[PDB]
DNA sequence: GCATCCGTGAGT
DNA sequence: CGTGTCAGTAACTGTCACGGATGC
């Protein structure tokens, strides 16, 4: 009836009385961290309501079944996952933070390469500005000028070299 | 319950209080508060003027108060709590990823015990760690002895990243080194100018 | 983005605006691959 | 299942037991799993029986 | 009604 | 995966002034 069901929960509630707080202190001491004690006693405490043959016999010692199951999950923990990961924390000092460089070159190669497309012809400058500013393909740029694909291979073949001619004229290392 | 289940509904933890929350006249209890504060009673009316204060704030703003019970949690940008590689092949990743990781933790485990059906014992003392939980994730320390890392070092939480010299505010924002600058020891000239 | 504007607004972040920030649910707790270096998918770094 | 903010139960004075006018120990009580709150209780249907 | 205790702060 | 004799943290107070909500 309604009452047996009640009967399960009010026997895990004795077990929890008589072992849980016990299992704590031994989960602590093999971790170091209470935090993770506590998750270890509720796991171990589910896998006992998930046992019927540990909580069956109370003539055979049920505190043993939960101190080795609760090593068997401690040791678990302390592999792969664990290994690499636990080691730092960058809150945690001694761990240098991540720094970016300064974006000074890259400035400096923008404005270059803008001066050099100001003295293209419109089309070659349209062209350029399709294939690696955008980075559409060879066929999509042909597509949208309106152009056939070979044209759009002979302009940005010319318009690069044409790049490179205004920049050797300036003295841009190669 | 198992008496008179009938006649009164009872709960526990902070699914109570959100239902507290919900079954709460505002309008009402601010009145409440103003009728007691219309009667000279200095001892019991401070208390009163000061539950006032709270009160009228979720009255007046037209904002509830059930907001101070939360079901869903924000999660900070990983670049704000970022985890680097070490140069000895390791890795190294924000107290706030650990804190972050323990509440997915207990949360997915509370999901598979209302699935399972467990006895209500260990649902109701697995919702207690999930709201320690978030407990330390917004403010570890704040309630009992903090979650402690490795060492016995306690973990920084988000409110520790705007506290005191350390925090975001007198460090990035009073505070803040700049380019254009230099350094040097300081010699005495006397050949120069006052300018 | 001009740097001119008035008030700045604080208030309580509602459940539901959570979910308005929100791109996704966190469902997993792992962070990445020790290997990939490609964060795995639902975790904390989830892509 | 729903959670509170550490930042108006801890935090002094404590926001949630203003508004409810709970103690601040019965409040620490109630969250942690240490007392049941009733929630509601029909008294008409009491006092019927 | 009052003693207690908690939480706040402590140079760049 | 199964797990069943038993099995007990580390660390630590060598800060303190001050105010106000907390509690007998």
């Amino acid at each position: 009836v309604s009452g047996a069901a009640a009967a399960e929960a009010a026997l895990m509630r004795a077990l929890y009385d008589e072992h849980a707080a016990v299992l704590w202190r031994y989960a602590l001491r093999l971790t170091g961290d209470a935090a993770q004690a506590e998750d270890v006693v509720q796991e171990t405490l589910l896998r006992a309501w998930q046992h019927p043959e540990v909580i069956g016999d109370t003539a055979r010692p049920a505190r043993a079944w939960l101190f080795t199951v609760a090593r068997n999950m401690i040791i678990d923990e302390r592999r792969s996952a664990r290994f690499r990961n636990v080691v730092g924390s960058t809150d945690q000092s001694g761990t240098p933070e991540q720094s970016t460089p300064d974006e000074v070159n890259a400035a400096l190669d923008r404005l270059l390469i803008a001066d050099a497309l100001a003295q293209l012809s419109a089309e070659h400058r349209a062209v350029i500005q399709r294939s690696y500013y955008r980075g559409w393909s060879t066929a999509q740029i042909a597509t949208d000028l309106g152009i056939a694909e070979g044209t759009v291979k002979s302009r940005l073949h010319y318009a690069v070299r044409a790049l490179r001619l205004t920049l050797q004229e300036l003295g841009v290392t190669r | 319950v198992d008496r008179y289940g009938e006649y009164f509904t009872g709960a526990m933890g902070a699914e109570s209080i959100q239902k507290l929350i919900e079954n709460f006249d505002i309008d009402a209890e601010a009145e409440s508060l103003r009728d007691v504060i219309r009667n000279g009673k200095g001892q019991k009316k401070l208390r009163a003027l000061k539950r006032l204060k709270v009160v009228a704030a979720f009255q007046q703003s037209g904002n509830s108060p059930m907001g101070m019970v939360l079901d869903a949690v924000p999660v900070i940008p990983p670049e704000l709590r970022p985890m680097v590689q070490l140069d000895g092949g390791r890795f190294a990743t924000s107290d706030l990823n650990d804190l972050y990781r323990r509440v997915i933790n207990r949360n997915n485990r509370l999901k598979r015990l209302i699935d399972l059906g467990a006895p209500e014992i260990i649902v109701n003392n697995e919702k207690r760690m999930l709201q320690e939980s978030v407990d330390a994730l917004f403010d570890n320390g704040r309630r009992g002895r903090p979650v402690t890392g490795p060492g016995n070092r306690p973990l920084k939480s988000l409110s520790d990243l705007l506290k005191g010299k350390q925090g975001r505010f007198r460090q990035n924002l009073l505070g803040k080194r700049v380019d254009y600058s230099g350094r040097s020891v300081i010699v005495v000239g006397p050949q120069l100018k006052l300018h | 983005d001009v740097n001119f504007f008035d008030e700045l607004r604080i208030g309580l972040a509602t459940a539901e605006d959570i979910r308005q920030w929100s791109y996704g649910e966190v469902k997993k707790p792992e962070t990445i691959n020790y290997r990939t270096l490609k964060p795995e998918k639902d975790g904390l770094f989830c892509e | 299942a729903p959670v509170t903010h550490i930042w108006y139960f801890k935090g002094v004075p404590s926001r949630l037991g203003y508004l409810l006018d709970l103690a601040p120990k019965d409040l620490e009580k109630i969250i942690y799993f240490a007392a049941y709150v009733i929630t509601s209780v029909d008294e008409e249907m009491r006092h019927n029986e």
